[PDB]
């Protein structure tokens, strides 16, 4: 089920001493699937990047959410939406705030 | 007859570098030469046979 | 015979040609319709963003791939079939006409009742009568009657030929020691063409066939005035 | 605040909604070929041969002159 | 920094396009070529007789 | 960042959409400025600058999703050149009709075509659809 | 795939020149064929 | 054996120039020999 | 050293390589002839001469293009370069032996080019039938020259397929079973296994033509009691295996090409694939006389091999739509190769269809011998085989050279060989229902538009392989040098960089259980 | 190994038989049935059986069996 | 193991994937199969 997959990810990218190789074949995997992460697991990959001090990761995770939605416009604004207490807690700016839209 | 092959296993596996067609001595490079003289005289003679056979 | 600018089979003069044309119209739909899928599915698969580039489960997706296709091919084989036994049935012919092939002209041979025999040639291009077509005319036709079930034994005195006339739905190969049959059965009148249908050397291009169908009174005429 | 959009599932919703128009056109084009090629044919050469006189066909060739035997 | 494309796609789009047409209209037409279309709605048909 | 051939067994850098964390960083060397601005990474991102976010995300990446995902002129340039050489392809068929091809034969003169045309409509070629079926016998001419 | 900048660069002109030899060396033997198919 | 780009081929890319020649008198010859096989067919 | 490394090679690269450039010049030898045809065909008249110099050339276009194009370049060429690498193997299992399938074909190349030199040529058609190939009809060494040309091709490719089918068996990493082999893998050895079978008989039957042309037997001399009809059953029981010879590693590098340019590490449906070859491989043995439906067999041999040829059709479908399935949902990359592969999918259905209307013995009677069999062969060789050995080369150039070509160039490449071929055989089709005979040096008045438009479409094609000598030439003049390929994790043959060393695997991979 | 023998059970053997099937019962139709011809060499009578009335083989078929005086 | 720094490793993730998974293995701290993330070391 959603919840059932949806719970596995959060937990995977929330494991305290996630290292650096498993951020990687965390985001890398779950692109591969028919979907656009739920909020609550881009928020348990950002929190990785932070314990791994990888803000360039952070900003990456937040493009490759956008890239997913494909031309369905009202994803990624959204996602945002829902992640801006997490960006504004761990000071992570958006690629269109960095210019990295352009 | 005697078994010979220790001393056949010694001559092939002398590290001189040369290739197994030449390894024997003297002899591969003499029957070698006839070989590919025969051929390659022989290819050219097929040519000159072409040549003749396409003209009436 | 062939017009300018022609798409598709010349029309039919006899009935399994008939039914050759409604057997294709059918099979080309089919042809049509696999080609555009297949086109349309590619365009498809190549106009998005979304991706899913996971490990995919072919197993159920197979199903449909492989029966769908067998079903189409059982729509296809059942007339093609009722077609093929429906030329091969028992008909009685009225009359029964050789051809023999040559390098580079037809013989025919009428020989039911008297020795009727005779060589048909291409008209060449600078003897052609005005408003004869290139390549296609002969001197000596292959005159026949017209409404009749006629039996054509097929062979060759040298190479391989092979006797074909489009119109009437036949081609038949002309291999030396062999009798092959055809039935032939004109439901008109007219002048009917085809040219050999087997490589047979420097002249394979310029052997045709020119049947002339004609009621059966004028056919007997002609008959004893070529003997 | 903005709704939350359908996240999941939509390279397969796009193509399920697509191979279903494709069947619907698949039939639509069926139909067509049916009345403007298939039956066209059937009903050509039913309409030709229903009066057609071979008899009348062949006396008109034969004032043309067209034939050897005629 | 502008590549191949952006300096010179507009103009090998319009020139290649000109040139394509042009030539192929002049040998369709202009040089002789016997293509033999329908007499359909073309000819009209003399006595050959 | 300098990639060598004899680089061909180590893990390496690419910009792919469906790849998004490469397996090495775009810049590995770092200057003392570029190794004080990892440091300053370990606290606060509140604290960092705009341009030291830009500088962090360019250490990591060499193009963004936008800059790597960009549209480009490329199609005028292939449309435009293979309309040139299929143009090109014309001239070598004007210089074959004119100094291969001879004439054709005298069955394509107008006149011998108007009576073909007239001779093929008495013999009924194609009555049912092809050819003498878009005759009008009654009236005499194409309907 | 990625690749280095060319070592020896082919600009435009020297393009030109291989396109045109190349073209010539299929054309030039074919046409004096052709063009003498009469005197054959 | 040289191993390498330009180093595992019969045929030497040292001069681009010489390369043409090379390419042109291999694919050029290819070409040409049907037309001058039907030259000399004519030409019996 | 040169002599050393390029006549006396036990290196599968090398070889790899001979086979390739053998096979460029033979794809030029062939165009030229196809490019005569359609000049004697481009106007209504005679251009050459009668019939004989027509057929001497279209006989030897068609056993270039066979024998010294398509089996050099994807058995000889991408066989060699890319089945050890694929399996972690050091070389072929035979070497030596492989050299000389490669040096037997420079022989049989003279040997056809003999046959055409000498007396008036063989002007048979590429099946060879007497009694017009016979003794008779075809007085001479020409015939002769054929038959030997024939036999060196036939054990070159007889010795090759012993080599692959040895090396795809015996040579790979203890771990890997053969459902662990890559799909081009497993094309070269289905491909191998039909050639095995296939071949021997071809052998057979034109020693038979060469014994009744020489030693006074009759096998197919009705004067002694022979037949030939027999010649034609020999030929075709070779001659429809040949077919799929030609196509499966064409399919081998399309299932690669596709899954590379779609991003993804696998093909789908991987099993179903297997399935499918081995399937086209078994049925393409059991189907030959399609190619005799005119001959006078009997209607239940014509109703057999009707239905057992259109059953070709479901494992073919079952690969085209995994192609489609593999395309599904892929960051798909529009390489040149990409679109060489595109195009095959579409042009190797239509013609396959085309096949499938040609399978019905009654509609075959009016279809066979004329131009809509040519249509039928050309939409899946000239942009089936030909498309797939196009996308092959433009992947795999910079593996095997270590040089990228300029994208732009291939893809202007792409679309005017795309215009060509589709302008030269489209309306074929139209020729062929009409009725246009093949094998004719002209044509009756009224098939001259669809001729003139075909020729035309020649002299494209003829642009597009000019234009790709010119490309290939730019890619060795400007030597951009290969630096990272992408998706190294599942194509092994790009793992040991480009060029490769000339010794790769020296130690094997490890792989465990 | 029982991959490859399941591989050629699923992908050769059955498909066989599936297309002999439908083979078969594309000509399951009923002939029809021949002329009697009381031949002296068929329906042959030296011990009547051992099963209903003597007359009749084991798996007689009214339809396409006669006895020796006929079809029943 | 290995005679030399680094060695190709083809990874066969699960039992029966037709799919392996190949990859350098260098001297130095073990590495993951980029698939599964199972470990090895090469021991040279
Ligand atoms: C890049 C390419 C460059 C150029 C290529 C060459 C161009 C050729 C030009 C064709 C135009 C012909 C023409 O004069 O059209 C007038 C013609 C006049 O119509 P008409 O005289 O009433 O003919 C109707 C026929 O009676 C209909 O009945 P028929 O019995 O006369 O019809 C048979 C005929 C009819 O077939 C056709 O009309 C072919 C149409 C091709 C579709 C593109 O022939 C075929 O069966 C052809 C076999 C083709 C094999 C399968 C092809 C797969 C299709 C691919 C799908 C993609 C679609 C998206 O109009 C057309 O039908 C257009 C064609
Ligand atoms: C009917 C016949 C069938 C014809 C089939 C033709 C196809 C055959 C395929 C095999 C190719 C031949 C290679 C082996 C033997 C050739 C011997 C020779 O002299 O070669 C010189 C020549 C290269 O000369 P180079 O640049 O001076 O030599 C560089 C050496 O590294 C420096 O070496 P070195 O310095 O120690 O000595 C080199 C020297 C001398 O080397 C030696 O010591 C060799 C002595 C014995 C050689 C015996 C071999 C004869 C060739 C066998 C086939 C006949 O070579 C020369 O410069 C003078 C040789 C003149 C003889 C030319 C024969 C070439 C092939 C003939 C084509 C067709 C002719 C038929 C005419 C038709 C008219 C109706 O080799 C070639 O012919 C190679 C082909 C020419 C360039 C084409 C490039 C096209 C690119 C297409 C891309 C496809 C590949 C994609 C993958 C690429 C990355 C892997
Ligand atoms: C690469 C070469 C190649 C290939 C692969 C084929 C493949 C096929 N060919 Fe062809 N063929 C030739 C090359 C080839 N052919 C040549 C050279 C000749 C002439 C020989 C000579 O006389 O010189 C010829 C002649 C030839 C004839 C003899 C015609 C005659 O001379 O009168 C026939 C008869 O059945 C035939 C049929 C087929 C069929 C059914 C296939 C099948 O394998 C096609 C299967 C593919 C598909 C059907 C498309 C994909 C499938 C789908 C999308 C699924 C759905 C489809 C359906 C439901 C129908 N071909
Ligand atoms: C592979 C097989 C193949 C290929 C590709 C072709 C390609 C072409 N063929 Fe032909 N052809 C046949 C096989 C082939 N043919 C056969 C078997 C016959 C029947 C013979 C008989 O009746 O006995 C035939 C017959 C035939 C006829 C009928 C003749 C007649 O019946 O009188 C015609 C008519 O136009 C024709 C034309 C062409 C044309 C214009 C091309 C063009 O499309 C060709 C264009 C050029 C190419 C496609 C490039 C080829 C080169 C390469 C791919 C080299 C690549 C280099 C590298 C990779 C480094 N061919
Ligand atoms: C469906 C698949 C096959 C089924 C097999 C058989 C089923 C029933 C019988 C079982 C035993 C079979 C063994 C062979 C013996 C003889 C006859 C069997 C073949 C059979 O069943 O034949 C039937 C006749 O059976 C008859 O007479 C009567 C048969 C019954 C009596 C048989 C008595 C003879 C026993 C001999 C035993 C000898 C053992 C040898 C031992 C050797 C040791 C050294 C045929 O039917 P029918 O109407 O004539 O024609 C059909 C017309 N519609
Ligand atoms: C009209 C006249 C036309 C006739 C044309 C004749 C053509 C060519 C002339 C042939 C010259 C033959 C010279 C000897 C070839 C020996 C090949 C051989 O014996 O090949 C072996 C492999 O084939 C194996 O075993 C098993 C296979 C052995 C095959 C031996 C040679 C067969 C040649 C004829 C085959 C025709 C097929 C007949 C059926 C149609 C060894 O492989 P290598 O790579 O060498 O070594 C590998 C090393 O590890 C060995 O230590
Ligand atoms: C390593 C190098 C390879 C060796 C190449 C050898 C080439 C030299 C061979 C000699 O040439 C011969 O010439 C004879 C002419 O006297 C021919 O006789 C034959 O042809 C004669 C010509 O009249 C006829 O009398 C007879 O058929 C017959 O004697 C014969 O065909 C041919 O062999
Ligand atoms: C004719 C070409 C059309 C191509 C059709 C391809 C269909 C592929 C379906 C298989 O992929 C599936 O997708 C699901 C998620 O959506 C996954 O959950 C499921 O595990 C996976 O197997
Ligand atoms: C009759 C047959 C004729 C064949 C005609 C061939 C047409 C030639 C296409 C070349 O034009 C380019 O194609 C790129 C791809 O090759 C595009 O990539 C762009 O668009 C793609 C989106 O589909 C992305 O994958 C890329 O990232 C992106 O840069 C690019 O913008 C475009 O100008
Ligand atoms: C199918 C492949 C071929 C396609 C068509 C090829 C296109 C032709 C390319 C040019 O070929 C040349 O044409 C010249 C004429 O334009 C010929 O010169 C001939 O004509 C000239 C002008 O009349 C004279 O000056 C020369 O002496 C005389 O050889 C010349 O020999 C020939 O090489
Ligand atoms: C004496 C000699 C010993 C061989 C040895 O051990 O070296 C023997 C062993 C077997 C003998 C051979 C076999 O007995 C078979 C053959 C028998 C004939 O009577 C003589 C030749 C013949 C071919 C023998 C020649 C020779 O005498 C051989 C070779
Ligand atoms: C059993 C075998 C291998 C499975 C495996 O071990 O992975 C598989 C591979 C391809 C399969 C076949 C193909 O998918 C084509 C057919 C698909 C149909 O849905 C069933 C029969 C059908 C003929 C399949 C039978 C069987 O499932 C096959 C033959
Ligand atoms: C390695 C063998 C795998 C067997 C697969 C069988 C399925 C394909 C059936 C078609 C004919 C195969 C002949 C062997
Ligand atoms: Cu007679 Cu062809
Ligand atoms: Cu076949
Ligand atoms: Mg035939
Ligand atoms: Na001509
Ligand atoms: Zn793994």
């Amino acid at each position: 089920t959603d919840e059932e997959f949806d719970a596995r990810w959060v937990t995977y990218f929330n494991k305290p001493d996630i290292d650096a190789w498993e951020l990687r074949k965390g985001m890398n995997t779950l692109v591969g699937y028919d979907l656009v992460p739920e909020p609550k697991i881009i928020d348990a990959a950002l929190r990785a990047c932070r314990r791994l001090n990888d803000f360039a990761s952070a900003v990456r995770i937040l493009e490759v959410v956008k890239d997913k939605a494909g031309p369905h416009k009202e994803i990624y604004p959204y996602v945002i939406q829902e992640l801006r207490p997490t960006l504004n807690e761990l000071g992570i700016s958006t690629p269109e705030e960095l210019g990295l839209d352009k | 007859f005697e078994n010979r092959v220790a001393e056949k296993q010694k001559l092939f596996q002398e590290d001189n570098g040369l290739p197994v067609h030449l390894k024997g001595g003297a002899t591969d490079n003499i029957l070698y030469r006839v070989t590919m003289t025969l051929c390659l005289g022989g290819t050219l003679y097929s040519l000159y046979c072409l040549g003749w056979a396409s003209f009436p | 015979m062939a017009y300018p600018m022609q798409l598709g089979f010349q029309d039919a003069t006899s009935p399994i040609m008939e039914e050759l044309l409604h057997f294709h119209d059918h099979t080309l739909m089919i042809v049509f319709l696999i080609s555009s899928l297949v086109l349309y599915i590619i365009s498809l698969m190549l106009t998005t963003k979304l991706t899913h580039t996971s490990t995919m489960d072919a197993q159920e997706v197979e199903t449909i791939w492989t029966i769908l296709p067998a079903i189409i091919l059982i729509l296809i084989a059942l007339p093609s079939l009722r077609i093929l036994y429906m030329m091969d049935e028992i008909n009685n012919p009225s009359l029964t006409v050789k051809t023999m092939g040559h390098q580079w002209y037809w013989s025919y041979e009428y020989t039911d009742y008297e020795d009727l025999s005779f060589d048909s040639y291409m008209i060449p291009t600078s003897e052609l009568k005005p408003g004869e077509l290139r390549l296609l005319e002969v001197d000596n036709r292959v005159v026949l009657p017209m409404e009749m079930t006629i039996r054509m034994l097929v062979s060759s005195e040298d190479v391989l030929h092979s006797w074909a006339v489009p119109s009437l739905g036949l081609k038949t190969d002309a291999i030396p020691g062999r009798l092959n049959q055809t039935t032939l059965m004109s439901s008109r009148p007219g002048l009917y063409y085809g040219q050999c249908s087997e490589i047979c050397g420097s002249n394979h291009s310029f052997m045709p066939i020119v049947l002339e169908l004609v009621p059966l009174k004028y056919f007997e005429k002609w008959s004893a005035s070529m003997l | 605040a903005l709704a939350k959009p359908q996240m999941r599932g939509l390279l397969a919703r796009r193509l399920r909604f697509h191979i279903v128009g494709a069947f619907m056109v698949s039939l639509g084009f069926a139909t067509f070929y049916k009345f403007a090629v298939a039956e066209k044919r059937k009903k050509a050469y039913a309409d030709f041969y229903r009066n057609y006189d071979s008899m009348k066909d062949f006396e008109e060739m034969r004032k043309a002159g067209i034939f050897q035997s005629a | 920094a502008p590549d191949f494309h952006d300096k010179y796609g507009n103009a090998v789009l319009a020139s290649g396009a000109t040139f394509c047409v042009a030539v192929w209209v002049y040998m369709a037409t202009q040089i002789g070529i016997e293509w033999n279309p329908s007499p359909v709605g073309r000819v009209t048909p003399k006595e050959w007789r | 960042s300098v990639v060598k051939s004899e680089d061909y067994a180590l893990p390496s850098y690419v910009d792919r959409r469906d790849y998004p964390l490469p397996d090495v960083a775009h810049v590995k060397n770092l200057s003392a400025s570029q190794k004080a601005l990892k440091e300053k990474e370990k606290a606060s991102w509140s604290s960092l600058s705009i341009d030291e976010k830009v500088e962090l995300y360019r250490l990591k990446f060499k193009e963004s999703f936008a800059e790597m995902n960009r549209s480009t002129n490329e199609w005028k340039t292939v449309v435009g050149a293979a309309m040139f050489f299929i143009g090109f392809t014309a001239l070598l068929l004007i210089w074959e009709k004119h100094y291969v091809y001879g004439p054709i034969p005298h069955t394509f003169e107008e006149e011998w075509v108007a009576k073909q045309t007239k001779r093929m409509l008495d013999m009924k070629v194609a009555p049912i659809q092809g050819f003498s079926a878009k005759w009008d016998y009654d009236k005499n001419e194409w309907k | 795939i990625t690749a280095k900048p060319a070592k020896t660069p082919t600009s435009p002109k020297e393009q030109a020149i291989g396109l045109s030899v190349t073209f010539l060396s299929f054309l030039l033997p074919a046409g004096w064929v052709l063009y003498h198919l009469d005197n054959y | 054996y040289e191993e390498g780009p330009g180093k595992n081929i019969p045929f030497s890319v040292e001069n681009k120039w010489r390369l043409l020649a090379m390419m042109t008198l291999f694919f050029g010859s290819g070409f040409a020999a049907p037309f001058f096989i039907v030259r000399h067919q004519l030409l019996k | 050293m040169f002599i050393n490394r390029w006549l006396f090679s036990t290196n599968h690269k090398d070889i790899g390589t001979l086979y390739l450039l053998f096979g460029a010049w033979a794809g030029m030898v062939g165009t030229a002839l196809s490019l005569l045809i359609r000049a004697e065909l481009g106007q209504p008249g005679t251009l050459l001469g009668d019939d004989q110099i027509y057929n001497v050339v279209v006989t030897a276009h068609a056993f270039v293009m066979i024998f010294f194009m398509v089996m050099p370049i994807m058995i000889g060429g991408f066989g060699n370069w890319l089945v050890p690498l694929m399996i972690g193997a050091p070389d072929m299992a035979f070497p030596r032996m492989n050299n000389m399938s490669f040096w037997l074909l420079p022989p049989s190349f003279l040997l056809l080019l003999a046959s055409s030199m000498v007396e008036a040529g063989a002007g048979t058609g590429w099946t060879v039938y007497p009694p017009l190939a016979g003794n008779l009809a075809h007085a001479g060494a020409s015939v002769d020259l054929t038959i030997f040309s024939l036999h060196l091709a036939g054990v070159s490719s007889i010795l090759g397929a012993i080599n692959f089918i040895t090396t795809i068996i015996n040579m790979k990493p203890p771990a890997m079973s053969q459902y662990q082999t890559p799909l081009f893998v497993w094309s070269v050895m289905i491909t191998a296994v039909l050639l095995l079978l296939s071949l021997p008989v071809l052998a057979a039957g034109i020693t038979m033509l060469l014994t009744d042309r020489n030693l006074n037997t009759t096998f197919f001399d009705p004067a002694g009691g022979g037949d030939p009809i027999l010649y034609q059953h020999l030929f075709w029981f070779f001659g429809h295996p040949e077919v799929y010879i030609l196509i499966l590693p064409g399919f081998g590098m399309i299932s690669h090409i596709v899954t590379y340019y779609s991003g993804k590490k696998e093909p789908f449906g991987y099993m179903g694939m297997v399935w499918a070859m081995m399937s086209i491989g078994f049925l393409g043995f059991i189907v030959w006389a399609h190619h005799m439906f005119t001959v006078g067999m009997d209607v239940d041999t014509r109703a057999y091999f009707t239905s057992a040829t259109m059953i070709i059709a479901i494992p073919t479908g079952v690969k085209v739509f995994s192609w489609l399935a593999t395309l599904h949902g892929g960051n798909i990359k529009w390489s040149p190769a990409m679109m060489w592969a595109l195009g095959f999918i579409f042009l190797f259905t239509v013609g396959g269809l085309t096949g499938i209307v040609l399978a019905n013995s009654s509609l075959d009677i009016v279809l066979h011998d004329t131009y809509y069999v040519v249509a039928h062969f050309h939409y899946v060789l000239s942009m089936g085989a030909v498309f797939a050995i196009m996308g092959g080369f433009v992947h795999w150039f910079p593996l095997f050279s270590g040089y990228t070509l300029n994208d732009t160039w291939a893809k202007i490449h792409f679309a005017i060989m795309f215009v060509g071929v589709n302008m030269t055989f489209f309306p074929q089709h139209f020729l062929g229902l009409s009725g246009m005979p093949r094998r004719y040096s002209d044509y009756p008045d009224a098939y001259t538009m669809w001729n003139t438009i075909s020729s035309m479409g020649s002299f494209i094609s003829l642009t597009a392989v000019m234009l790709m000598v010119f490309i290939i030439w730019e890619a060795f003049a400007s030597k951009r040098e290969v630096l990272t390929v992408d998706l190294t994790t599942t194509n092994l043959e790009w793992l040991n960089g480009c060029p490769p060393p000339y010794h790769t695997f020296e130690e094997p991979t490890y792989v465990n259980l | 190994g029982a991959r490859t023998w399941r591989f050629l059970t699923f992908g050769l053997a059955l498909p066989s038989v599936a297309l002999c099937t439908l083979n078969s019962w594309l000509h399951s139709g009923h002939r029809e049935r021949p002329a009697f011809i009381p031949y002296h060499h068929l329906r042959i009578r030296t011990k009547p059986f051992s099963w209903g009335d003597g007359n009749h083989t084991f798996f007689h078929n009214p339809r396409v069996n006669p006895l020796p005086t006929g079809y029943e | 193991p290995s005679i030399t720094n680094k060695r190709i490793v083809g990874c066969i993730c699960e039992e029966d994937n037709s799919t392996v998974i190949w990859f350098w293995l260098h001297k130095g701290e073990a590495q993951r199969c980029p698939s599964c993330g199972t470990h090895y070391k090469l021991v040279p």
